[PDB]
């Protein structure tokens, strides 16, 4: 698996 | 330093570091100050 | 709306 | 647009026929075309 961050769609 | 315009730096659940881009509504890890994580 | 998250995609 | 992309790009299309631009380097997504900055 990549390293990538939460998506913007969860957090915002 | 400054991010850039509509950047913003948020914490993951283990406190690490990613950066927020509010123009492009994506993520990523890598500092857009430096171009490294 | 937002593009598609990255973890969806691949 | 004839140019190609760039390293680590990949061009995909939602379902509802909009593209969208996938950097495999940096693990982010945009409707921004890196060819030409605008979406």
């Amino acid at each position: 698996t990549p390293e990538a961050p939460p998506c913007y769609m969860d957090v915002i | 330093k400054p991010l850039p315009e509509g950047w913003e730096m948020r914490f993951t659940v283990d406190g690490i570091p990613y950066f927020v881009d509010h123009n492009r509504r994506t993520t990523t890890y890598i500092d857009p100050r430096t171009g490294k994580s």
